[PDB]
RNA sequence: AAUUGAAGAGUUUGAUCAUGGCUCAGAUUGAACGCUGGCGGCAGGCCUAACACAUGCAAGUCGAACGGUAACAGGAAGAAGCUUGCUUCUUUGCUGACGAGUGGCGGACGGGUGAGUAAUGUCUGGGAAACUGCCUGAUGGAGGGGGAUAACUACUGGAAACGGUAGCUAAUACCGCAUAACGUCGCAAGACCAAAGAGGGGGACCUUCGGGCCUCUUGCCAUCGGAUGUGCCCAGAUGGGAUUAGCUAGUAGGUGGGGUAACGGCUCACCUAGGCGACGAUCCCUAGCUGGUCUGAGAGGAUGACCAGCCACACUGGAACUGAGACACGGUCCAGACUCCUACGGGAGGCAGCAGUGGGGAAUAUUGCACAAUGGGCGCAAGCCUGAUGCAGCCAUGCCGCGUG
RNA sequence: CCCGCAGAAGAAGCACCGGCUAACUCCGUGCCAGCAGCCGCGGUAAUACGGAGGGUGCAAGCGUUAAUCGGAAUUACUGGGC
């Protein structure tokens, strides 16, 4: 199946093993899934701050 | 297997061998007055069956037949020995 | 709980050169050491091509040959000879607090006797020696003692001297109790007799090097003094002598012996428990605090300190499931204790352990600093991180990670296993650092890299056995690129779209030229050299949006086009039916026809390559270099080695490890990244055609 | 006596069940295996599981020969039917894991160990 | 006092009303994942592969059934080094006790799992032809004989598993004989059926001085009851499919034989030609059932983890033997797939018991402590066994408390 | 479970703030990067993207996903239509 990767850049190539979520992409008729970022080899959205459990980012050092 | 009450099987063979000698010798009795029942003698069916009466009760007792089933063979026996004969 | 007899703890490995003895004379020890034997190599791949793959640890119990000792406990690690998986090497002696360098009496130190030198010095690991097979063909002791002091520019002390050597090799004399130890005929070892020397040698028996005795005098001068004034040191001063030194690492004390004959192994375990350390005898642990900063961790090696260890090699069993080897420098694991990786930032809860003992997995409950163990069942523990105790939390040194020098592509033969091997070499991955796995961004193929053409081999032979992934191998592609050479003098790009529907029309005039190597990140330049106003500035974003589509993959041979720019200067528009879209066309076809007539040409990629090789064979390498369509362009001369300098293409370079090796014995770094693109020779170009 | 073409059965899993002989190695214009030689395999029935699947090529050992086997004295071994055990292209040896119906003492070779190990009989 | 509680919103249009689908607020979960994480109480924790399994444990117990001595201990049908009433050696099973063996009872409980089973089961309500260990009420019996055999001893084969020949021996093991009704067959007259001893103590009388003998406590046999358990029968309910319409030879009934604890085509021979199905037979697919669980105002819809009842299964197919009870989860036999041991001739094993590994997976835990308690097996008891159970360890998995002032 | 000891000492995250929906501004971005359960935001003054300040809701959990019923009278016996 095909898979949305939200956020702000990605690693993800050819052999990235993932963790595939559910939930559409209504720009994208066929995407009905999404691939859970910061899940086994994707890597969280570099630099982002707000609502970080979505999109995999630990919290910045206090 | 492992377990020591494995005795059991060796136990219970012993059981088994005794069982099926005497268990066969009442059966082959039985036999005996059908036999004659076949054979058409009065003489030999009542003579037979009282051969027999003692051995089906024994056994039954010892706990190899059941009560009820030495019952129904002297029973249905009787019914037949003197039913031509 | 209690605890036994600590601090009679014996911590080595025996490493050396390829054949050398160095798992033989393993098995020998747990022969001797198990009187009243488990082979060393106990995989089936290192029993088949008959070569320690892994290292090996047990443990066993010497009460001395002659009884003569209070019984000690060593914990012994057969190490690989090979290069390839140094790593278990690294590992293997960093842990560890002494080592038994073995020697081929035949063979002298040869190549990667030199290299394990080099890892027991980056870990300043105290050492003896034993010159192992004196019984073979052109056997000679002193010979090699001598190699010794001269390639590997060490200190040796011949602790011992050979009762003649190769067929006619009847024992060895102890030249410290100065008698000819006899080992006899049956039994193997054990028994003895303690001949004194024979008349042959009786010239040579009275040397001991003098500087034995000489050496062992240069500990303390308050030690010597009394030999300047010629008196015979006492035997027991003397072994605290040369030990004091020995652990301090300015001196090799020598043994030799024939492991086969069984004439020799075991003077040489008397002379572990006398010269080499306890875990006391030993510099505690470096290290840091978490976030914070340094401080020596510290940590005495103690029973009663804060627990403190680090792990050295992840292995799985099918039966037990994951296995961590570690070192216990300071305090105390008790299983049920939730120990630290603070390496990781996450606890560990230790469970089963087990001490692998002679040949079997024995249990333990508690486990103490100063011994060895595997822990089952702890679950992300990689190789190198340290478990603390909780409350006391530091990182400890890691050993370093040999980094690989060769790379191959695979793919999985079996479409199918294509998933497999993912999983597959991401396990071998976590078991051996020295090896790596990619993914090429481009040219999306499966990348393994490892330190030489045999550690690759029996790693993806591994796959097989035990991932049952069956992958044919290949070379790894390369990332061509594309450009033109000539300026192109004004090339026209038209649209005019009287079709039916959106009019749609738009004309441009343009100059293509090559560049140089400019500005990082673009490689390419859109001038805006557009007269008054042939073209209103609105469309002018297209024409560049235009050009930069055709750049992804230009029309050679795929491939993305570099080191282009372009220069507006003529065009044309209707007063509505132009549009972006109509000059972005117009600018598609300006581009090419533009490319056609600028002398396209394909671009190779090269490295800037550094090898790092000795004296004797800096002609052969430079000249293969140059044989790799290679440009040289410098030579220091940097102390020891040679290093040479060059420019060398990427797809040329492929298998490089394999043949550097080849023309230098062995002794030969190398290093390259990235550096540029050049025009490929013609055949080379020709050939890059998909 | 095997020769090219010449079905034989299998005495051990794998899964190979019936089999065809499409070369006796071993020499030049070899003419016949037999005994315990080997011979190059062409599958053709194959158990659906099974390590082999139908149209493979392999080796394998001829374990039992209907022209059977003689040795020394002058006697003789005949089994009813023609079976032999598949082994692996490159290593010789069993690919399979469990020997069938009886073997002879001929076979009592370094590489066939593993089979006359296995296997309940001669 | 105790099933007393029913909410709407966004979205088709320029706007409207209707129609109608999509969507949202709630409750719930054996959850998972991302970010985060202090404690406690109670509870829950392989939903996928009924996939394959290393290791240890999960079933024994009685010397008050018997011959008995391998080890322990004591005493000694008595003895050194002298450490003369304080030791460590040899004897003697004397006593305590006890390895192996016979014997008895248990191993059919306890525990696990959901594969199979759409009705061979489960549920509800009835029914008649049945057996039923230990526990219990009543009535009497418990006499007198015989042949064996493990262990053992002597040869002897194996690497191991296992044994092989010959000879010897005990009993509550085994078989006759007697005794024989309120038992069984038989209208009756009549025929016929069983069993075992063992312990504690003891006045006399006494004997081969073993004990007879006396007493108390148990056990043995028979018959009829009680209790509990189990087997069998009927009706109704308990999934979907007609893009399954026909189904049926022991088939439906009968007669007579046989058979079971028992009724019965249960079986067999013959005679009848029936029996089932549109109220869904047949054949496909899916599935353990229930108490209950979740939701809902209710009717409904969804569901069958954890607790309790019932059923089924025990590596796969099959079979019986022992027994009150099995066609037997840690029993036997055959066969198959598979794994393991071997000194190559030959052997062995089945975690869906507890813990645990690999594998599969988004995901599910310790190779823990203890029989102190409740309960189960054996035992007169003391006691031994008990991964049932009682506790702890792991996980924010849930619930409820409390803190971080 | 009680009794003593020292000192605030060792202990706060997570989603949201365009309408549905409790909670609004600046900056960056410029149909890009991106958001999004539904409608829909983004082409130079974006409370919708991303950062900040602020706020709102929950709190040792908070979100997302998956799942059953509900709202759905949208299989309507209760309780619908042609
Ligand atoms: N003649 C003789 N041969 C010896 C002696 N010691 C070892 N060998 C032989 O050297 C060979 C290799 O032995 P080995 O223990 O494997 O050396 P190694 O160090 O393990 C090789 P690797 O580096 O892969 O581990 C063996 O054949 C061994 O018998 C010796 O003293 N005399
Ligand atoms: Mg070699
Ligand atoms: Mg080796
Ligand atoms: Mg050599
Ligand atoms: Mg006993
Ligand atoms: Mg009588
Ligand atoms: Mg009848
Ligand atoms: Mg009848
Ligand atoms: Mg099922
Ligand atoms: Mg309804
Ligand atoms: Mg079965
Ligand atoms: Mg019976
Ligand atoms: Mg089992
Ligand atoms: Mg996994
Ligand atoms: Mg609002
Ligand atoms: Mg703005
Ligand atoms: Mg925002
Ligand atoms: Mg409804
Ligand atoms: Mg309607």
């Amino acid at each position: 199946v095909t898979s949305y990767i939200g956020g702000e850049g990605h690693n993800l190539q050819e052999h990235s093993v993932i963790l595939i979520r559910g939930g559409r992409v209504k720009d994208l008729p066929g995407v009905r899934y999404h691939t859970v970022r910061g899940a086994l080899d994707c890597s969280g959205v570099k630099d982002r701050k707000q609502a970080r459990s979505k999109y995999g980012v630990k919290r910045p050092k206090a | 297997n492992i377990k020591s009450a494995k005795k059991r099987a060796i136990q219970s063979e012993k059981a088994r061998k005794h069982n099926a000698s005497r268990r066969s010798m009442m059966r082959t009795f039985i036999k005996k007055v059908y036999a004659a029942i076949e054979a058409g003698d009065k003489a030999a069916a009542q003579k037979a069956f009282n051969e027999m009466q003692p051995i089906v009760d024994r056994q039954a007792a010892k706990g190899l037949i059941h009560k009820n089933k030495a019952a129904r063979h002297k029973a249905n026996l009787t019914a037949q020995i003197n039913k031509l004969a | 709980a209690r605890t036994t007899p600590i601090a009679r703890y014996r911590n080595i490995g025996i490493s050396a050169h390829i054949d050398a003895g160095k798992t033989t004379t393993t098995e020998r020890i747990l022969f001797y050491t198990g009187v009243n034997a488990a082979t060393m190599d106990w995989m089936e791949q290192e029993q088949e091509r008959g070569i320690t793959i892994t290292s090996a640890a047990t443990t066993a119990f010497w009460s001395g040959m002659a009884k003569q000792y209070e019984p000690h406990r060593i914990n012994i690690i057969d190490t690989p000879g090979h290069v390839d998986f140094t790593i278990e090497v690294e590992r293997s002696m960093r842990v560890l607090d002494g080592a038994v360098m073995v020697y081929c009496a035949v063979g002298g130190v040869q190549p990667q006797s030199e290299t394990v030198w080099r890892q027991a010095n980056k870990y300043k690991v105290p050492r003896i020696a034993f010159v192992n097979k004196m019984d073979r063909m052109g056997a000679n002791f002193l010979k090699v003692v001598n190699q010794i002091k001269t390639r590997l520019g060490a200190n040796p002390v011949p602790l011992q001297l050979a009762i003649g050597a190769e067929e006619h090799f009847t024992g060895v004399v102890d030249l410290v109790k100065m008698k000819a130890i006899n080992w006899n005929d049956a039994d193997q070892g054990v028994t003895f007799e303690y001949e004194d020397i024979p008349a042959d040698m009786v010239e040579l028996a009275n040397e001991w090097h003098q500087n034995l005795i000489e050496s062992a005098a240069e500990a303390s001068e308050e030690l010597m003094e009394k030999y300047l004034g010629g008196e015979e040191l006492t035997e027991a001063e003397i072994k605290g002598a040369l030990r004091q030194r020995v652990l301090n690492n300015e001196i090799i004390l020598v043994t030799c012996g024939s492991a086969f004959k069984n004439k020799g192994v075991q003077a040489m375990l008397d002379a572990v428990i006398d010269y080499l350390p306890s875990p006391v005898d030993v510099p505690a642990i470096n290290g840091i605090l978490d976030d914070g900063k340094d401080t020596p961790a510290e940590r005495h090696a103690s029973d009663d300190e804060p627990f403190s260890a680090l792990a050295f090699k992840i292995a799985t069993d099918p039966f037990v499931g994951n296995l961590t080897f570690f070192r216990v420098y300071s305090g105390v694991v008790n299983s049920g204790d939730t120990v630290l990786n603070s390496v990781k930032a996450a606890r560990e809860r230790f469970g089963r352990i087990v001490q692998m003992h002679a040949n079997k997995r024995e249990e333990i409950k508690e486990v103490r600093a100063g011994d060895i163990a595997a822990a089952i069942g702890l679950k992300d523990v990689t190789t190198g991180d340290t478990l603390c105790d909780p409350d006391a939390p530091i990182i400890l040194e890691r050993m370093e990670f040999p980094e690989p020098v060769i790379s191959i592509a695979v793919e999985p033969k079996t479409k199918a296993d294509q998933e497999k091997m993912g999983l597959a070499l991401g396990r071998l991955a976590k078991e051996d650092p020295s090896f790596r796995v990619w993914t090429d961004e481009e040219s999306n193929q499966t990348i393994i890299a490892g330190m030489g053409e045999l550690h690759l081999d029996i790693i993806v032979d591994r796959m097989k056995r035990e991932f049952n992934v069956e992958a044919n191998v290949g070379k790894p592609q390369v990332a061509y690129r594309e450009t033109i050479r000539q300026k192109v003098t004004d090339v026209e790009g038209k649209h005019a779209k009287q079709s039916g529907g959106r009019g749609q029309y738009g004309h441009v005039v343009i100059d293509m030229y090559p560049l140089e190597p400019g500005s990082n990140p673009k490689g390419y330049e859109f001038i805006n050299d557009i007269k008054g106003g042939v073209i209103p500035g609105e469309y002018i974003p297209a024409v560049d949006k235009g050009i930069q589509e055709q750049l992804k993959a230009g029309p050679l041979a795929g491939y993305p086009v570099v080191d282009m720019g372009i220069r507006l200067h003529f065009g044309s528009y209707h007063d509505v039916d132009s549009s972006e879209l109509a000059f972005k066309l117009a600018a598609s076809i300006a581009f090419k026809e533009g490319f056609k007539k600028a002398k396209p040409v394909l671009l190779e990629p090269i490295m800037k390559v550094e090898v790092e090789t000795p004296e004797e064979n800096t002609g052969d390498v430079i000249g293969d270099l140059s044989r790799r369509r290679g440009m040289l362009k410098g030579q220091e001369s940097e102390v020891t080695g040679v290093k040479i300098h060059a420019e060398v293409p990427l797809s040329e370079m492929f298998g490089y490890a394999t043949q550097l090796r080849s023309l230098t014995k062995g002794r030969a770094s190398y290093t390259m990244e990235f550096l540029k693109y050049d025009e490929a020779p013609s055949n080379v170009a020709q050939a890059v055609i998909e | 006596m095997i020769q090219e073409q010449t079905m034989l059965n299998v005495a051990d899993n794998s899964g190979a069940r019936r089999v065809m002989c499409i070369k006796v190695l071993g020499g030049s214009h070899r003419r016949y295996a037999g005994v315990g030689d080997i011979i190059k395999i062409t599958i053709k029935e194959a158990i659906p599981r099974g390590k082999v699947k139908k149209g493979d090529v392999l080796k394998a050992v001829v374990v039992r020969t209907k022209k059977g086997v003689r040795r020394p004295d002058g006697s003789v071994i005949r089994f009813d039917g023609n079976a032999c055990v598949l082994l692996n292209n490159n290593s010789e040896q069993p690919i399979g894991t469990r020997i069938f119906g009886p073997v002879t003492r001929e076979l009592r070779s370094e590489k066939f160990m593993k089979i006359i190990s296995l296997a309940p009989e001669v």
